[PDB]
């Protein structure tokens, strides 16, 4: 018997505005077909369907927790044929943006050194202002030899062409001598 | 992995004719695509990124467009200087894949 | 805006090479930098990666190994490190810096060096 093979609605679906769909080969008549989730079978809730008789899957309200590991396997006395395990990719929107140095102040001289973590599923397009007048277009911010009240609020900006939304933080950084 | 096809290999136009370069991806990237042209002997420039918005102060005659699989970039005046060597890369994520490329 | 790349040039089949890409005209550590090759049959083609200060490494998948990336941020100086030269590895390599960090485009081009082997 062959393996089964797997077919998916979208290679990279988007979190929160995507539905993934499912379709495994074999479709076989008089044959029964089951569906393993990381080695669980069936896993009960409104969120995941069975449709066409056990024979095609849908799930809704993609999150970044969907990312596991799908198989379809079919059901007879002697067929044991279950098919290659595949990957899902959860294309989830940036979260709030962290900057590595929590300190709000620093020292004269000190070597300014900010990397903002957003933690997408793709590199995030940072971008860099430093009161309200755009910088860099980079993740990481360097500065070195500060002078006394070069200071104010720096912005890191996050967007992800998967979704369109904004993700921006502002920090008060300041120095006195 | 990602290939890119550009469909016009090669073309001639003249001054002042509007001229249009399609580019087309294997698989789906949203909107990562962006276009360097390249002189002969001399090193490619960057264009058109995120495929809607132009690079360091160019002129206003490149427009990008398209979304999905197909993408496309269109000049509406052709300068007396030739501008050949297109080249349209996804970097959407490693690896990177260039296209085919242009020549006009 | 100065990015030079240099080479060895024409060395032996069996023999190796280190390449090096020294910046000027803007700060280095910030920026994420790659490599690229171009060939006049095969055309453009990417082949290493390397984030800020390190870190993150990313290779072709058409070869696993055989490629080795270095950045010297205090130096400004990139190095690529490649063993056991095949005829293929003729073409022109440019170092280039990026825009948003590993998902944006190639800017800043450099002037680039050829090889041959
Ligand atoms: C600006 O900040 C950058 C990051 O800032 C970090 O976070 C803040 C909050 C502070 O805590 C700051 O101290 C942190 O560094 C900073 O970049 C960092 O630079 C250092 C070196 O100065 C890097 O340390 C090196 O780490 C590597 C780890 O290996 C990596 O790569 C492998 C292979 O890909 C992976 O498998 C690993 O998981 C790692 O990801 C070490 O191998 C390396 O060892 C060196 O030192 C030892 C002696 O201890 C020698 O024996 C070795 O031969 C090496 O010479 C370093 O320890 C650090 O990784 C890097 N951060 C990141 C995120 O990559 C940057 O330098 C700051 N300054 C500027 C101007 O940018
Ligand atoms: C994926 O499956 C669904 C149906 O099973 C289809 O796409 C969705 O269709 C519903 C029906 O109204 C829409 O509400 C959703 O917005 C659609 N999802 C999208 C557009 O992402 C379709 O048959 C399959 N393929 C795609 C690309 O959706
Ligand atoms: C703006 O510059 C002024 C300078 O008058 C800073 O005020 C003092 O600066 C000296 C030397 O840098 C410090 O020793 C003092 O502690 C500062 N006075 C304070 C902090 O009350 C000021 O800090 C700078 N930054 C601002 C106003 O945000
Ligand atoms: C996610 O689930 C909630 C409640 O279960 C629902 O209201 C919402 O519409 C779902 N998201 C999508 C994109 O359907
Ligand atoms: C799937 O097969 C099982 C057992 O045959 C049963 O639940 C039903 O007949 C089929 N459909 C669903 C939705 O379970
Ligand atoms: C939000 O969307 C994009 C960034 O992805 C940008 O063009 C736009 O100006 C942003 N708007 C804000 C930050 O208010």
């Amino acid at each position: 018997l062959p393996k089964p093979s797997i077919s998916s609605n979208n290679s990279k679906p988007v979190e929160d505005k995507d539905a993934v769909a499912f379709t495994c080969e074999p479709e076989a008549q008089n044959t029964t077909y089951l569906w393993w989730v990381n080695g669980q079978s069936l896993p009960v809730s409104p969120r995941l369907q069975l449709s066409n008789g056990n024979r095609t899957l849908t799930l809704f309200n993609v999150t970044r927790n969907d990312a596991r590991a799908y198989v379809c396997g079919i059901q007879n006395s002697v067929s044991a044929n279950r098919s290659d395990p595949v990957t899902l990719d959860v294309l989830y929107g940036p979260d709030t943006p962290i900057i590595s140095p929590p300190d709000s102040s620093y020292l004269s001289g000190a070597n300014l050194n900010l990397s903002c973590h957003s933690a997408s599923n793709p590199s995030p397009q940072y971008s860099w202002r430093i009161n309200g007048i755009p910088q860099q277009h980079t993740q990481v911010l360097f500065i070195a030899k500060i002078t006394p009240n070069n200071n104010g609020t720096y912005a890191c900006f996050v967007s992800n062409l998967a979704t369109g939304r904004n993700n921006s933080i502002v920090k008060s950084i300041t120095v006195s001598a | 992995d990602i290939q890119m096809t550009q469909s016009p290999a090669s073309l001639s136009a003249s001054v002042g004719d509007r001229v249009t370069i399609t580019c087309r991806a294997s698989e789906n990237i949203f909107s990562y695509l962006a276009w360097y042209q390249q002189k002969p002997g001399k090193s490619p420039k960057l264009l058109v990124y995120n495929t809607r918005t132009l690079a360091e102060g160019v002129p206003s005659r490149f427009s990008g467009s398209g979304s999905g699989t197909d993408f496309s970039l269109t000049i509406s005046s052709l300068q007396p200087e030739d501008f050949a060597t297109y080249y349209c890369q996804h970097h959407y994520g490693t690896p990177f894949t260039f296209g085919s490329g242009t020549k006009l | 805006v100065q990015l030079q790349e240099s080479g060895p040039g024409l060395v032996k089949p069996g023999g190796s090479l280190s390449l090096s890409c020294a910046a000027s005209g803007f700060v280095f550590s910030s920026y994420d930098m790659s490599w690229v090759r171009q060939t006049p049959e095969r055309g453009l083609e990417w082949v290493a990666y390397i984030s800020s200060g390190g870190g993150i490494t990313y290779a072709p998948s058409t070869v696993k190994g055989r490629f080795t990336v270095s950045r010297d941020n205090a130096k400004n100086t990139l190095y690529l490190q490649m063993n056991s030269l095949t005829s293929e590895d003729t073409a022109v390599y440019y170092c280039a810096a990026h825009y948003f960090g590993s998902s944006g485009p190639f800017a800043y081009w450099g002037q680039g060096t050829l090889v041959t082997v």
